[PDB]
């Protein structure tokens, strides 16, 4: 394995049982859930305003304008109508939602608008706050939130509480400013680790560049975990790496095929459930150095308990 | 902590500072002319406070202190055995999550543990649109209880007695053994009480002790008055008067029973509550012996006319019937 | 038979000075947890042998709920002679067509110990254990009620 990836590993675990750990969950895992995409409702815009489904495949990214047109041409409703047709589902919880919550997170980030991350942590037990719109961040019950930064479904299926047009990305400081506050908080304080999002996500360089306007060593670098099939080219490390982000790459851990997205999620968090456990210790100052970082805080103590030690080493 | 509240009834004050609340509910409970001076949504509240109390047995403040010889009445078909009632609310259809809560009850006491398991799944997944949240708390708990269940008799239908007594192999299969387990791995009991919202942890804070694997600690140290009913015992001649150690361990006793099988709560199945029946129940028998044979007294007659006695009815006889075995009857039988 | 019911009484601490019985004042105590004792083990003595067996009598009391008990209604610093007075007891009773047994104890001193709890107040009800004294007199009486 690398001479980072085990660094990273090691500051990942260290940060989950000091309670400092935050996973932003992007798209992807919730695609494997299999939960519609943004791709085949944005088709299904174009298969109404032109007629035809569209043959081009979309370059260079015209499909941030095509549901604002659809908005402003056709009516309001006939947005809400067909976001009701796709949305109003109801899939199963892969099993890479059991190991997000299993790192013990303090909060979740998300920019998903299901309720898929909603209904893990219930079934689970580990209860955590929604906070979907403005309004629910005054009334946030626990100290544990879930922060849909792009809305949700559940108080209806209107456009209007999800952030999908390009509107809703230009006119979205202004509109909901009480969320991107308390998002940019939960960074500053906590170990952000990225889930299933490329490296051109608008949400992600929508971030990066936040992460410009600060210190030279005021944050913490956040982790990316890329699932991308392809290998990462060592100049595209190079920048990203300087960027703020510290990438950690599955494809150059694990061979496995051109569409198993599944294997390399399950590849890399089980890289970091298993290290908890902690079958990677090795050598005779690794055994040394993990019992004298669990006792060398009691010489200040005069004599504990023989069963007070079973406290101690969890 | 501001109100001291007894098992027998009364109300002791406290860490009261200021205006006493409870002297003046109790005036209103006693004085209907008092209880005329309201307003008119002040008094269908006081409606269902004085239902509260009435149903749950706090009577008076201790000030006057009424003669009270208060019995008990556990309100539960699993408590006396209707197997045939239980059974037929099971068929019928629900209309409530508060309904499906104790049919999941009615299954486990029946041995359907597999749709107990399921039917608790259910709530714990249509729990989300209701306001107070008790019933998602006491289904996270009976459902690690009924997890807990079953992973011990995984060990016995194919541990010690496996061998050739009928269905000798497990009831529950593998497709079903491994998908509770991947479900309940890193479900931190401890870290129950704690998840829930502050509203939860302070409208309905009584139910801390509920989410502890070493839950009834803090009823098994109380029941160490078993030591102050051995010290009257072997002074020989101590002469308990009014609410005695012996009648704090039988309402207290009562007073846990009633709530465990009234709010469906499967912890009733355990170990750990047999014994601290068994180990109250048994000092209780101890003290009707050593009574009904003290030495009489030379000088204790100015109070030491006679005793009425621990005496059975039937609620001590199911509680004897249900948590003991005959290895611990032939031990009171001896003694 | 008679309807003997009574469990629970109410016990009065009277007062004696230094060197007097004054009975002017009061210090009375409420229901008593009551862990009344008497261990008698008082003997015989013979005409010819002797014996320095244990043979005596005694009697302990406590109570529960005490009230009264401020100036009857700095020096810190102990010495070991002590002229402290013993208030007598009454105990009243009832729940009969007679009335109360009326148990009187005659000498008594105080014999309770200090003890600090972790929780609050020592107690949710502070107890007074009382022993019954004995120079060249009686230990006790039962004013048997009779009528009313």
């Amino acid at each position: 394995l690398d001479n980072n990836v085990v660094e990273c590993i090691k500051e990942i675990t260290e940060s989950s049982r000091n309670g400092k750990l935050v996973f932003f969950v992007g798209a992807g895992v919730s695609t494997l859930s299999d939960y519609p995409q943004w791709w085949r409702l944005v088709d299904k815009y174009h298969e109404e305003l032109y007629g035809s489904p569209k043959k081009g495949n979309y370059s260079s990214d015209e499909y941030l304008r095509i549901p604002q047109i659809f908005y402003n041409v056709k009516g309001e409703m006939a947005f809400d109508g067909i976001l009701k047709d796709f949305f109003q589902v109801d899939k199963p919880t892969n099993p890479i939602h059991d190991k997000i919550l299993a790192m013990n997170p303090a909060h979740v980030i998300t920019t998903n608008y299901d309720n898929l991350i909603d209904t893990a942590c219930w079934k689970r037990g580990k209860y955590f706050s929604v906070i979907s719109a403005e309004e629910d961040v005054a009334n946030a019950t626990s100290s544990r939130y879930l922060l849909k930064v792009a809305g949700d479904f559940r108080k209806g299926f209107k456009g209007e509480n999800v952030v999908l047009k390009e509107d809703d990305y230009l006119n979205y400081d202004q509109n909901y400013p009480l969320i991107s506050n308390l998002m940019k908080t939960i960074i500053a304080t906590h170990t952000i680790v990225f889930i299933g999002y490329g490296l051109g996500d608008y949400n992600i360089n929508m971030l990066l560049n936040w992460v410009r306007k600060l210190q030279k060593d005021s944050f913490h670098k956040p982790f990316f975990i890329r699932t991308d099939p392809s290998p990462i080219e060592n100049e595209t490390l190079i920048y990203y790496e300087n960027k703020g982000l510290r990438i950690i790459d599955a494809a150059s851990l694990i061979d496995s095929n051109e569409y198993d997205y599944l294997e390399r999620y399950s590849a890399v968090m089980d890289l970091l459930i298993e290290s908890q456990e902690n079958k990677f210790i090795t050598k005779d100052d690794e055994v040394i150095d993990y019992i004298y970082g669990k006792i060398s805080p009691l010489f200040a103590l005069q004599y504990i308990r023989k069963i007070d030690l079973k406290h101690v080493f969890e | 902590y501001d109100y001291h509240f007894e098992v027998n009834g009364t109300v002791v004050r406290h860490k009261n500072k200021g205006f006493g609340y409870m002297e003046r509910f109790f005036e209103l409970k006693e004085s209907c002319d008092e209880r005329s001076k309201l307003s008119k949504k002040q008094y269908e509240r006081f409606n269902a406070l004085f239902n509260f109390f009435e149903k749950n047995g706090v009577i008076c403040m201790a000030k006057d202190a009424g003669t009270l010889n208060t019995s008990i009445e556990i309100n539960s078909l699993a408590y006396h055995g209707k197997y045939d009632v239980m059974k037929k609310f099971i068929e019928e259809q629900s209309v409530s999550i508060e309904d499906d809560y104790k049919k999941a009850f009615f299954l486990a006491c029946l041995g359907r543990w597999e749709e107990s398991y399921d039917l608790y799944s259910n709530i714990i997944l249509n729990s989300i649109d209701e306001s107070n949240g008790c019933v998602y708390y006491l289904s996270q708990i009976n459902r690690y209880r009924i997890y807990q269940s079953i992973t011990q008799a995984v060990t016995q239908f194919n541990g010690l007695g496996l061998l050739t007594f009928g269905r000798h192999y497990k009831p529950f299969t593998d497709e079903f053994l491994a998908r509770i387990e991947r479900e309940m791995t890193n479900f931190n009991i401890d870290d129950l009480f704690n998840g829930m919202p502050f509203e939860f942890q302070k409208k309905y804070k009584i139910l801390e002790f509920l989410s502890d694997n070493q839950f009834l600690y803090d009823d098994t140290v109380k029941l160490f008055e078993l030591t102050n009913k051995v010290r009257s015992e072997m002074s020989e001649g101590s002469y308990s008067f009014g609410m005695s150690s012996d009648i704090v361990v039988l309402l207290r006793l009562y007073d846990n029973l009633r709530f465990l099988y009234e709010n469906c709560l499967w912890s009733v199945s355990f170990h750990e509550f047999h014994q601290y029946i068994r180990n109250s129940m048994s000092l209780l028998i101890e003290k009707a012996e050593y009574e009904r044979t003290r030495d009489i007294d030379e000088l204790g007659f100015s109070f030491f006319g006679k005793k009425s006695g621990f005496f059975m009815e039937y609620y001590d006889f199911v509680n004897i019937s249900r948590h003991f075995k005959i290895d611990d009857i032939k031990n009171l039988e001896r003694s | 038979m008679k309807t003997v019911i009574q469990d629970t009484a109410d016990v009065y601490f009277k007062r004696k000075s230094d060197g007097k019985l004054v009975f002017t004042a009061e210090a009375q105590t409420a229901s008593f947890s009551q862990a009344i004792s008497e261990e008698k083990l008082r003997g015989g003595i013979g005409n010819k042998p002797l014996y320095i067996l244990k043979s005596e009598k005694e009697i302990n009391l406590t109570v529960k709920n005490a009230f009264f008990d401020l100036e009857w209604l700095s020096d810190i610093y102990i010495q070991f002679p002590n002229v402290s007075p013993s208030g007598e007891f009454e105990m009243s009773l009832e729940n009969g067509n007679a009335l109360a047994p009326e148990i009187k104890f005659e000498a008594l001193a105080d014999t309770d110990t200090d003890e600090m709890a972790v929780v609050i107040e020592a107690s949710r009800d502070e107890n007074t254990a009382a022993p019954v004294e004995d120079t060249t007199g009686s230990t006790q009486s039962s004013d048997l009620g009779g009528t009313t």
